[PDB]
């Protein structure tokens, strides 16, 4: 019935979602890097 | 009450973090279809 | 000296950083959409 | 102690959220230099 029981669960859930979404951002970094490589290679292959 | 103000901050931080994730998911798909959109042009240059 | 004084500040800071970074992600969406448009227009101009 | 465990969760959520922002900032710059990297090719097609 006490308050923290739902707060602690929320803070624990908040940090776990931040962790899996910080990983998601990491995969985005590599996604955009691969795109960068592809756009740069199209330009160099047009030079 | 600080323990009603807490529970608001946290519940709203959880909401805003689901907003952020929805943007990250949109980013992932926008990058993927941009990657595939380049494939034809890239192939044309061999 | 009490605990919550630093917790409440941290939770308030946590939510404010999430807000400004959720905006940052919004501008990223538009960044990548503009890039999408440019890559698609290069392909159509090559078709 | 729950109020020492709290203060850990929050302080570590703040740390992980600065990690996330550092990735978003890297994304912003990677997208910008990709946008400018396309300019020459795009100009070549008028």
């Amino acid at each position: 019935t006490m308050a923290i029981e739902k707060i602690l669960t929320d803070a624990k859930t908040l940090l776990e979602r931040l962790r899996e979404h910080d990983a998601a951002a990491e995969s985005l970094v590599d996604q955009s890097a691969a795109l960068h490589r592809r756009v740069a290679a199209m330009r160099e292959a047009g030079t | 009450s600080t323990m009603e103000q807490l529970s608001q901050y946290l519940q709203e931080a959880l909401h805003r973090e689901q907003m952020l994730e929805q943007k990250l998911a949109t980013l992932q798909r926008l990058l993927a279809i941009t990657q595939e959109a380049s494939d034809t042009s890239w192939q044309a240059l061999i």
